[PDB]
């Protein structure tokens, strides 16, 4: 099979402007394993992003987490851009400062 | 309750990428990390500081090397160019007594197709590909015994050691920080979002309340943080007056009570 990825974007702690934080992109439920994930700042790809070991779930679909240290701002935007075979163009998911 | 290895091999990895990697889990926590590049099994998170019996991560490393070769070998016994993905779920769970319950399932290209009949000591499956790999492993004439050893003795011995020298890591409890916010959506409608930050263990409930009357769960979401903790959110569409009559209820092991939450 091919499974198309789910994408979630969230912070590790509630987002207070000026307090340091972590931003997350959780990608999950996809097959096969090859995947490409960039984190964005107002469009601009973020350099020192880390990631966890590629693992899978009970249904054998793959998941993975990309994270980056950062400091939120009322007029700064973040997003996750993902590319995977099951997709025509890479999908960008905006970080909603609560979800 | 329970220790699980997630093995994955691929038949054509991009360079940089390992052809075969494994992650060991104790419940929802990763304790182990291995891949075919470094070729060494190593601890994760707090488990770096767990007091082991000093040859432990050697025995983990050999067993996973054995399993590395069995996996790459499986691709040779297949008859396309694919490419291919092989996946294994091996481990154990301590029973309703103090005997262990083996798990050994396998999956090819994301479809389960094979397992290990412990009461016979063989890999089994309907598929020609299952039968091919099974026969091939069955021939590397060490491997069925090793596999058997692995699940019946190795695996459930490791679990007890961890259960004893890391029991505190497993009992870990962390309440979530909670938030409840409303955003504009369609005219007439706003979206409510009850979010739960940095909690452990994974098990948690979010339910909405229309006034005090039950409002249902909403549409849940759920993910991991970088530190082994977790995140969750859950949303509801409501119309655009009438939002402060809603609230959220959370419940989680790290709290003494279900915690109500307003806007």
């Amino acid at each position: 099979i091919q499974r198309t990825p789910k994408i979630q974007v969230y912070s590790r702690h509630p987002a207070e402007n000026g307090k340091s934080n972590f931003l997350n992109c959780y990608v999950s439920g996809f097959h096969p394993s090859d995947i490409e994930v960039d984190l964005l700042k107002n469009g601009e790809r973020i350099e020192k992003v880390e990631h966890s070991d590629l693992s899978f779930s009970k249904d054998w679909s793959f998941y993975l987490l990309y994270y980056t240290e950062f400091t939120p701002t009322e007029k700064d935007e973040y997003a996750c851009r993902v590319n995977h075979v099951t997709l025509s163009q890479p999908k960008i998911v905006k970080w909603d400062r609560d979800m | 309750l329970s220790l699980l290895y997630h093995l994955t091999a691929v038949s054509s990895p991009a360079p940089g990428t390992p052809a075969f990697w494994v992650s060991g889990w104790l419940g929802p926590q990763q304790y182990l990390s291995y891949n075919s590049l470094r070729g060494e099994a190593e601890p994760c998170g707090a488990w770096v500081w767990e007091n082991q019996v000093s040859w432990y991560w050697e025995k983990e490393t050999t067993d996973l090397r054995i399993k590395e070769k069995l996996f790459l070998e499986a691709f040779k016994a297949l008859g396309g160019k694919g490419p291919y993905t092989l996946q294994g779920l091996l481990g154990c769970e301590l029973g309703p007594d103090n005997t262990s319950v083996p798990t050994a399932k396998f999956a090819l290209n994301g479809e389960e197709f094979m397992n290990f009949d412990l009461k016979q000591g063989t890999w089994g499956g309907d598929w020609p590909e299952a039968l091919a790999i099974s026969q091939r492993w069955q021939q590397q004439d060490k491997a069925a015994n090793k596999e058997l050893t692995f699940l019946l003795f190795s695996c459930p011995h490791r679990l007890r050691e961890h259960l004893e020298r890391g029991r505190g890591n497993l009992e870990w409890k962390e309440p979530p920080s909670m938030r409840l916010k409303a955003r504009p959506s369609s005219p007439g409608f706003s979206v409510l979002t009850c979010s739960a930050f940095s909690f452990y263990p994974p098990e948690l409930q979010l339910r909405f309340l229309r006034n005090g009357l039950a409002a249902g769960t909403g549409q849940g979401d759920f993910g991991p943080n970088s530190d082994g903790s977790f995140h969750a959110s859950s949303s509801l569409t409501v119309k655009s007056g009438d939002e402060h009559h809603y609230c959220c209820i959370v419940q989680h092991a790290g709290l003494a009570q279900p915690l109500r939450v307003e806007l």
